[PDB]
């Protein structure tokens, strides 16, 4: 009528299902799941090369400002991208 | 699987006094105060017989109470009125409604 | 002693954190920023003075 | 010499325009609160070895206590607006593991529920002035704000008072304090006095270069803070916890504090602060000794004299309860005079100094009520006298704190660069009568104490109008603010 | 404030007969300890208070429910009230700072971000 | 004199937990911390500007770390 | 920190007879049953206990209460003492 | 509740609630005789109104100006600390998986844990014998004979019988 | 027998990679462009097609 | 993917194959190895964009959101063994390969390259998820909330095809987001209107709304075995991201009846929080907290103009993980306790004191604690809806303070005394109830660290 | 390390002490005691590293780009012309945030350097920063075409409204 399954203690310790070879089930989450994942995808990312190309930029940036500041040039000039190529039409 | 009276069903007056108690004693012989007549108002998607509201309330608030457990913590069998709403709430002191803070922030 | 309990406690994270700013202010160009002098007289750290 | 310092050592993630990366702020708060605020934490914890003694639950309080500490530094060492948010959290979430402390108890997990709750609101007020800077002054870096002062700081600033009033306790925020007590003692000496309540005024005192104009903002702050003072007057009033009767009076020291701000006095006001961390702490802990020595009342009723073999914790007290009455030339007199004096040149409601001064001699009943009633009558407390104060672990804590306590105002303001003007002129009948508002204090007290013991037998008579015992606050928004919305509001639109 | 709360009454003698409501607890408290005490259970007791509170309350209301009432439909004036009520207020609000947007200025200059 | 024992659930599972958490953590964690401070120091990266490369560049390994 | 023991309150019961000066120390020390020497000497007799134990004497304490070593056995089940 | 016992409810709280105003311990204790003559107008009479009207003006004046946050004795229902030791609050029987190596402490004391489980593991032959015969049909309050005729054992064991000790 | 249940199944991945170079090897359309990237010379952009 | 659904397709052939119990700690052994040629190819760079080898893949460049897919397959069957072990071992398998078999379209799935690719894999799903609430589910009044989880998904996307067909046959071919370049703008009109609308309301059945949400406390309250299939629904709802592909282009400039979507979005966004405080489920607790904080992502959307993309990139996978790490707690504290009522759990805090501290730090990422992955982005819809108005702030903070209350009042219900009960529950929380509660704040805060990854185009 | 024309400063200017009085200072026991128990363990490590460090070299080169297209190519329904383009005036962005950000800390190089006039001094932080932000939005924000991008096909257009509605539309200018 009602066969069911209750707490799994048979004094022993237990991992996931039962004494042997099941026993490895615990070094195979643990050693597979963190410790190799955790640590190395981990340290992976860590000095992983430069994220949408920042690092070119940042130094970059670092060479044209004083080149604008050396002789005559304008900063944030917003200079309708080389003007006299539009015919710019009216109405 | 208890399937005879397992909920409330389409009340207030099919026979109120075979409700409390052939099943879900609220009420002990249809007069106790608490016969599944306080459906409320019904019409509404209120509680039918329901084993429920406007029985003896606003509060279980934890008394002195030792003839069971029976104020709130202890588990007396079926006495259910109303709750989720009880846990932090409680009865009279002794002033009255008087709002004087009001004058007070006057 | 009085000799560890407080060498391992205090004396060594010295050296670690004054070789992290002594390798930071080359590299960073914002190092210390220190404010301004604050003197009444002229002093001679300076050529000139003040009455 | 000065050498204000900042520094640039980690990125954080950037964006478009703004990146923060972290950075630190050494400018008259660091050189000064920090060795004050750790001196107090080192003599806490030797009261707490004699207090939690039997618990083998030890080791979590002072690993808990430690990271509370980091949220309260981290703040105050921050110039990043981002940074100051972390701490601004940071202390409430502490708190909720300080408060249900002791699990259970039905009312105590309610003030941990209690405890939290008034908090979200002063933390909606700061995310608001948040978001105007962002929208105008590209950045929220605390530099750029203070370089260029906007036009409009009215609409940001208010966000910035609503702030304060979530942690610093003003009005209609006020049962956070006399419910949060329900803990341990060490923990409410440490919650109440020197932390959780010193940083919902901080965030007010970096922002003084923009405080001085925009009038709308001085006289709101200046009316808040005696509001505060004579409602937890009038309230303390028949009050039968020793805790409870301390609980109060902190909050009467916050109605200062938030009167200082509107007048133009920065750093005159920080002082205040710097003396008064000393005072509870002490105060808590030096009655938490009384408490484990009968080790259960905890009630005003059943005391006694102070003299039943009790030389050394008397002597404390009437160091601590005299500068209560309001600072003849105790701890905080360089603090406590040089405002209410520098209240003569103002600008207020002049209800405000018909407000603020009078709780002063307010202050000072509360200091002989815990003498007239557990130090000076008969002895009467229930048998098996099992007193006992000879332990040296306390002996250096409270040995520790006197004699920092006293040469408290009086060795930090002794050498201070200054940074504004005095007052210099109290003229006739108008220059320290505030001293003799407390003196009469121990005259009305006396008339009153010596009546309820000896008199021609004042009969107890049922009618009076006790709404100034209760307050009546919390006998209806407990009963209807968590009744209206959680009830009805939501059962009519639930399923 | 809620309530009064009536907490004294008269007796003597009304109601001679009402007594031993309790004896309908009883039988179940001497249900509920001969079943709390055994040398085995392990497990909870089924407790059909709780059975029937729940599954009466997130269950079977809508069985329960007819719309033959205009109380029952007055939802109307708490779900879709207030939500009108909001892009009232929004309608009016985001074309009127636009119109401040597009004739005439008044933001500052150095409002890159935004 | 004044002497009992204390109730305590269980410490074996407890104090079982935070062990294999702990030990398969420094399994690898810690001996993969040397090769961080070995390429620390016997290798580094110079120095800018920018160099000309001769006519065809370098090939991928543009950057300025050890491992990256 | 302090611990008890049976013999703390064998003192008090005992002692209590003596203190009320309605009854002389010369009754039964232990088993008087009190209607040997109906308001306030069910009440007054425990209501120094009110002042000394106090620890609000429930309902069901009254009706107990007339053997007084009766009064004393349920404390130790309440106190916890040794044993 | 009966009417004469109704008096006793109050009488003892009027007492009670007064000790929460005075000053001194003379100064309650004086008003105690003194409230005394009151309960003495009525010595000995019979148990209509005239008892209920001596009830029915103790409505007001007892309630009426009541007790302005009095003396609670902090472990009570109310009170501070009331339920303050609930770090530890008396797991009792906690003590089911061990694991061992973590059930080896306290050998003797799980030798005698076995051993009482045999009171509760043979009392339905007892218990039960007389549970079927004790209660007529549905009626009053549970306990059994208390000695149960032979040997009470307990009737309520045994998480009544080694109930949770408080420390 | 030498266990294809195991370790065998993640063996399919290098199966996977080396079917993975059909596609690009016949993506040879352009390498006359201006991003530099440009096959000016070399047997750089020449390679790893 | 060159071979990413290649290896994982040969572990389908690995299950009937094996052997008896073998099978668990077989596939589950097999199955992290993937997870490292997840991080390795992917992850480059990335100045717009990596095209990444054909027809069939765009490398999931702006947006990576492909790590978070690959977690939950070695993280369910861990927990889905809890109680499974009752049946033959050949109908156990089965339930395995059901499984995996959602991953592989998945996998497919969130890259994509295409349009016409997209919605045969956008209804790919909704059939083994299916069958996992019909065989092997809990009690009954099963089968209408089988319907109820059909009938809503497949009635509002099926204009979609009506939708896109006619895109294709009018302007070039939606193979390519690449080739979207050329777009024409779309003025108001009495046609227009509605190529909106069915443009849009498909996504709004996913992710919900205040509207047309009553199906989603059904799976979640009758649910699998021990939210097995539940935290697979978790990727379920907020996968809907594809109204970032598409209405980023493709008629951008109506905004005039943006409102409706923008307000009853709003008012239902902090009504649906408090309509649960009064809840007597565990399941379905978390289930209406599920739907307040993914409903704030929508106004991020519509609401165009970054410094909203960079926090909606990161909201998706903000309660991703938490309300996954949520069910794995109320997966818990179920074989112990057969019935899911949270009424019935007072009295814990004492018998399991190591679970303790993941109730703790869980409930403290609703609070979140603004050094996390979740006040790093709420921040962002506060930075972004403020330029909107100053009105905006109001219903928005008032969510901030209900969940406040409405997390902590899940906290308190664990401190109770004296449980008047439960001779069963004797367990002190084996190895696999502690070991899969992990691995969830284990990444989180770790991507808390440097939170550089988790950032859009954008 | 970088160049100082990129991030200009004053000069020092460190006065004197002037203790004047023969009163014991501690700031001539502190400054003579704790300089070599820092000096030991750190320089002559970072020395022992600077020997290890010259070991071997390797090298990072600069990336330079191909920049021949830039605006008006080509027609309208193209591909090619328009890719590069895009990767024309996307990377010609990225760059003009950056600037913006060597002049954020040149004003944060004057205000945590004077500290106490620092309003009505410097002479160039409050200008020029606002010569550079105010001529940034315009043209260069499109506001509110950022969502997507607006990839030469509205930063184009907004400097076609800059030009037609602008500067001629004035009425007539
Ligand atoms: C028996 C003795 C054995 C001897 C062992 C060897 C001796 C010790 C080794 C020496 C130290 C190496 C260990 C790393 C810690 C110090 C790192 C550092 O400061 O140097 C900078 C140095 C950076 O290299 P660099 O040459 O200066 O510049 C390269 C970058 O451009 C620099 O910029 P960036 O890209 O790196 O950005 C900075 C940031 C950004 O990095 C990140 O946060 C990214 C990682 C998270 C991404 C999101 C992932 C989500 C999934 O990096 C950090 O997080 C630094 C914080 C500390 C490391 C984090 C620890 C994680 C655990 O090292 C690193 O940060 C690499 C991080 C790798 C972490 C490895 C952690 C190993 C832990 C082993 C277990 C130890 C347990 C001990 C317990 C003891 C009892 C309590
Ligand atoms: C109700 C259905 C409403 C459909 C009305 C007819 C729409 C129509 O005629 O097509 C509009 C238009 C194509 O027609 P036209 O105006 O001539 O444009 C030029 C191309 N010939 O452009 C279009 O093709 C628009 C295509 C989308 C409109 C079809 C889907 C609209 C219905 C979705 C509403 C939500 C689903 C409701 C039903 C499910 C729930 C029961």
């Amino acid at each position: 009528e009602d066969e069911n399954l209750y707490e799994k203690n048979p004094d022993s310790h237990g991992y996931d299902k039962d004494p042997a070879v099941d026993i490895w089930n615990m070094r195979v989450v643990f050693f597979f799941g963190f410790s190799i994942v955790l640590v190395l995808g981990s340290t992976f990312v860590a000095y992983l090369p430069d994220y949408r190309m920042q690092e070119w930029a940042r130094r970059e940036a670092e060479r044209l400002v004083k080149y604008r500041e050396a002789h005559g040039l304008p900063i944030m000039e917003s200079n309708c991208f080389d003007p006299s190529k539009i015919q710019l039409p009216e109405d | 699987a208890s399937h005879i009276t397992k909920d409330m069903l389409p009340g207030p007056y099919p026979k109120t006094p075979e409700e409390r108690a052939a099943a879900a004693k609220k009420y002990n012989m249809r007069v106790e105060d608490y016969e599944p007549y306080p459906d409320d108002g019904t019409g509404y998607g209120d509680y039918p017989k329901l084993p429920d509201r406007s029985q003896q309330e606003r509060d279980p608030w934890y008394d002195w109470d030792h003839p069971d457990l029976r104020l709130n913590w202890g588990e007396p069998m079926h006495w259910d009125l109303d709750m989720y709403i009880r846990n932090r709430v409680d009865t009279s002191p002794t002033p009255v409604n008087w709002n004087l803070m009001c004058k007070h922030l006057f | 002693r009085h000799s560890i309990f407080a060498f391992t406690h205090v004396l060594i994270p010295v050296w670690i954190i004054h070789y992290y700013l002594k390798y930071h202010v080359t590299t960073k160009p914002y190092t210390i920023v220190e404010k301004k002098p604050r003197i009444f007289p002229g002093d001679t750290i300076l050529e000139t003075g003040e009455v | 010499s000065g050498q204000e310092l900042i520094i640039s050592n980690w990125h954080w993630l950037t964006i478009q325009t703004l990146k923060l990366s972290l950075s630190f702020k050494m400018d008259y708060f660091s050189m000064m609160f920090i060795p004050v605020a750790l001196f107090v934490t080192w003599s806490i914890m030797e009261f707490s070895m004699w207090y939690m003694y039997s618990d083998p639950n030890i080791n979590k309080f002072f690993k808990y206590l430690l990271l509370f500490l980091i949220t309260m530094l981290i703040l105050v060492t921050a110039n990043n607006l981002f940074q100051l948010f972390i701490g601004w959290e940071g202390v409430g979430i502490m708190s909720f593991l300080l408060i249900g402390w002791w699990y259970g108890r039905a009312d105590a997990n309610t003030a941990a529920l209690q405890a939290i709750l008034y908090n979200r609101i002063g933390d909606i007020g700061f995310i608001l002035a948040m978001a105007w800077f962002l929208t105008n002054l590209n950045t929220w870096d605390l530099q750029q704000i203070f370089m260029l002062n906007p036009s409009d700081s009215n609409m940001p600033l208010i966000g910035l008072a609503l702030a304060a009033t979530g942690k610093s306790a003003q009005f209609g925020l006020h049962p956070w304090l006399p419910s949060a007590m329900e803990g341990p003692t060490p923990v409410s000496a440490l919650l109440h006095s020197s932390t959780m309540v010193v940083a919902g005024i901080f965030l007010l005192i970096r922002f003084y270069p923009l405080t001085e104009n925009n009038k709308y903002i001085q006289s709101i702050t200046l009316c808040l803070g005696a509001i505060t003072t004579l409602f937890t007057a009038m309230c303390a009033l028949t009050q039968n916890d020793i805790k409870k009767i301390i609980a109060f009076s902190t909050s009467s020291q916050l109605g200062l504090m938030m009167v200082t701000i509107g007048i133009n006095q920065p750093y005159l006001a920080f002082l205040h602060i710097c003396t008064h961390a000393f005072f509870k702490a002490m105060l808590f802990m030096c009655s938490g000794s009384i408490i484990h020595s009968l080790n259960d009342e905890q009630d005003i009723r059943k005391m006694g004299g102070l003299f039943k073999a009790m030389p050394f914790t008397t002597t404390a007290l009437i160091v601590g309860s005299l500068a209560l009455t309001g600072m003849p030339f105790l701890t905080g007199f360089y603090s406590k005079d040089l405002i209410i004096e520098a209240a003569n040149t103002s600008y207020t409601n002049a209800w405000a100094l018909l407000m603020t001064l009078i709780a002063t001699s307010f202050t000072a009943i509360y200091s002989t009520r815990i003498i007239f009633f557990a130090l000076l009558g008969q002895p009467r407390f229930p048998t098996l006298v099992n007193i006992n104060e000879n332990n040296p672990l306390l002996i250096n804590s409270i040995k520790r704190l006197l004699i920092g306590s006293l040469f408290a105002g009086y060795i930090i303001s002794n050498n201070i660069p200054p940074t504004t003007i005095p007052q210099m002129t109290m003229p006739y009948y108008l220059k320290t009568t505030a001293l003799i508002v407390t003196i009469l204090g121990f005259i009305l007290a006396l008339e009153i104490s010596n009546m309820t013991k000896n008199l021609k037998y004042h009969y107890p008579s049922n009618a009076f109008k006790f709404s100034t015992l209760l307050g009546y606050f919390p006998t209806i928004m407990h009963r209807l603010a968590p009744y209206m919305n959680l009830s009805m509001s939501q059962k009519s639109a639930s399923s | 404030t809620t309530l009064d709360p009536a907490e004294y009454d008269i007796s003597s003698e009304t109601r001679k007969a009402q007594a031993e409501r309790l004896a309908i607890r009883s039988r179940l408290k001497r249900e509920y300890q001969l079943q709390y005490y055994d040398p085995s259970r392990r497990g909870v007791i089924e407790d059909p208070a709780l059975v029937r509170w729940t599954y009466a309350r997130s269950a079977n209301i809508y069985p329960n429910f007819r719309p033959n009432t205009k109380t029952s439909l007055l939802g109307a004036l708490f779900g879709i009230g207030p939500l009108v009520f909001w892009y009232y207020v929004f309608k009016t609000d985001r074309d009127r700072k636009e119109k401040l947007i597009q004739e005439g200025k008044l933001d500052r200059t150095f409002n890159i971000s935004y | 004199g004044k002497r009992l024992f204390i109730i305590k659930p269980s410490g074996f599972y407890d104090k079982r937990f935070l062990k294999l958490l702990r030990f398969y953590i420094l399994l690898t964690g810690i001996p993969v911390a040397i090769g961080i401070t070995l390429i620390n120091v016997f290798i580094g990266e110079a120095e800018l500007a920018e160099i000309p490369e001769g006519y065809v560049p370098e090939h991928w390994e543009y950057f300025k770390h050890p491992i990256s | 920190a302090p611990p008890l023991t049976l013999e703390g309150i064998k003192d008090r019961v005992l002692y209590v007879l003596k203190l009320y000066d309605k009854i002389d120390p010369e009754k039964l020390s232990v088993n008087s049953h009190f209607m040997k020497d109906d308001s306030l000497d069910q009440v007054e007799i425990i209501m120094a206990m009110e002042d000394e134990f106090g620890f609000e004497i429930p309902d069901i304490d009254a009706e107990k209460l007339m053997c007084p070593q009766e009064i004393v056995d349920y404390i130790a089940d309440k106190k916890d003492v040794y044993e | 509740l009966t009417h004469q016992q109704k008096v006793l409810r109050l009488y003892k709280r009027a007492l009670r609630h007064l000790e929460s105003w005075c000053i001194h311990r003379d100064k309650y204790r004086y008003f105690a005789c003194l409230l005394r003559a009151r309960f003495d107008e009525h010595k000995n009479e019979k148990d209509m109104v005239k008892a209920t009207q001596l009830l029915r003006e103790a409505e007001e004046e007892f309630w009426h100006g009541q007790h302005p946050q009095p003396y609670i004795f902090p472990e009570s229902p109310g009170g501070t600390s009331y339920e303050r030791y609930e770090c530890y609050k008396v797991p009792e029987w906690c003590l089911d998986d061990w694991h061992p190596s973590e059930k080896a402490m306290y050998p003797d004391y799980f030798a005698k844990r076995e051993q009482w489980k045999k009171l509760r593991r043979e009392s339905w032959e007892r218990e039960v014998k007389q549970l079927q015969e004790e209660t007529p049909v549905g009626g009053p309050r549970t306990e059994a004979l208390p000695p149960a005729r032979k040997q009470g054992d307990l009737p309520p064991l045994w998480w009544h019988i080694v109930t949770r000790p408080r420390e | 027998r030498d266990h294809w249940v195991h370790v065998l199944v993640p063996m399919g991945f290098v199966f996977g990679y080396y079917l993975d170079r059909k596609n690009d090897e016949k993506l040879t359309a352009f390498r006359n462009k201006s991003l530099l990237y440009k096959r000016e010379l070399k047997p750089n952009e020449e390679v790893t097609w | 993917m060159l071979k990413y659904i290649i290896p994982t397709i040969m572990l389908m052939p690995l299950t009937w194959l094996s052997k008896n119990n073998m099978i668990w700690v077989n596939s589950t052994a097999h199955s992290l190895l993937i997870s490292f040629t997840s991080l390795l190819l992917m992850n480059q760079f990335g100045d717009n964009s990596l095209n990444f080898s054909l027809l069939f893949f765009s490398d999931s460049l702006s947006t990576p959101l492909l790590i978070l897919t690959m977690w939950l397959l070695p993280l369910m069957l861990m927990a889905s063994q809890h109680h499974l072990s009752k049946e033959n071992l050949t109908r156990k398998k089965l339930f395995i390969t059901m499984l995996i078999s959602l991953q592989l379209f998945l996998i497919m799935t969130f890259t994509a390259m295409e349009l016409i690719l997209f919605y045969i894999l956008f209804e790919a799903t909704l059939v083994p998820t299916l069958i996992i609430i019909t065989r092997w589910g809990n009690q009954t009044e099963r089968l209408n909330a089988g319907l109820y989880f059909l009938f809503y998904t497949l009635a509002g996307s099926l204009p979609l095809l009506v939708a896109l067909i006619y895109i294709q046959n009018t302007v070039g071919s939606l193979n390519f987001l690449m080739l979207q370049y050329w777009v024409q703008p779309v003025h108001n009109s009495w046609s227009n209107v509605f190529m909106w609308l069915a443009c849009m309301m498909a996504f709004m059945v996913k992710m919900p709304l205040y509207g047309l949400h009553l199906w989603l406390p059904k799976a979640h309250v009758e649910a699998p075995i021990a939210g097995s299939m539940v935290l697979a629904a978790v990727l379920l709802k907020l996968g809907g991201y594809g109204m970032l592909r598409i209405t980023l282009i493709l008629n951008p400039m109506t905004d005039f009846m943006a409102y409706p979507f923008i307000m009853l979005s709003l008012w239902g966004m902090i009504m649906t929080s408090s309509i649960c405080l009064r809840q007597t489920d565990l399941k379905s607790l978390i289930a209406y907290s599920s739907v307040s904080h993914m409903a704030l992502v929508i106004v991020a959307i519509l609401i165009q103009t970054p410094w909203s993309y960079m926090g909606a990139t990161a909201l998706m996978i903000a309660h991703g993980l938490t309300s996954s790490m949520l069910f794995c707690l109320a997966n818990s504290n179920y074989e112990r306790i057969h019935s899911r009522t949270m009424i019935l759990a007072r009295g814990l805090q004492t018998l399991l004191p190591l679970m303790a501290t993941w109730w703790l730090l869980a409930s403290l990422t609703n609070l979140a604690l603004p050094p996390t992955i979740n006040l790093i982005g709420e921040l962002f819809v506060v930075m972004s809806t403020f330029s909107w108005s100053n009105i905006t702030i109001i219903l928005m903070g008032v969510n901030m303070v209900i969940t406040a209350l409405y997390s902590l009042y899940m906290l308190i219900m664990t401190q109770r005394g004296k449980y008047t009960y439960h001779i069963n529950n004797i367990s002190p929380s084996f190895t696999r109830e502690n070991a899969l509660m992990s691995l969830h704040i284990l990444p989180l805060l770790l991507l808390t660290l440097n939170p550089k990854i988790i950032l859009g185009p954008l | 390390s970088w160049d100082k024309d990129v991030y200009p400063e004053p000069p020092r200017r460190t006065p004197a002490p002037s203790p004047q009085t023969s009163l014991p200072n501690p700031i001539t026991y502190l400054t003579k005691a704790f300089d070599l128990l820092v000096d030991r363990p750190v320089t002559l490590v970072r020395e022992f590293i600077e020997r290890q460090h010259a070991k071997n070299k390797y090298y990072y080169y600069h990336r330079e780009f191909r920049r021949v297209p830039d605006i008006t190519e080509c027609q309208e329904k193209d591909v090619l012309c328009m890719f590069e383009a895009e990767m024309q005036w996307r990377r010609d962005y990225k760059v003009d945030q950056e600037i913006v950000n060597i002049i954020q800390e040149r004003l944060k190089a004057c205000q945590q350097r004077e500290g106490e006039s620092h309003r009505q001094n410097c002479a160039k932080e409050l200008e020029q920063f606002t010569q550079v932000v105010k001529a940034y939005q315009d043209r260069y924000h499109d506001l509110g075409a950022h969502y997507s991008a607006r990839k030469c096909l509205a930063k184009q257009k907004q400097r076609m409204l800059a030009e037609r509605k602008a500067a001629k539309e004035a009425a007539a200018a």
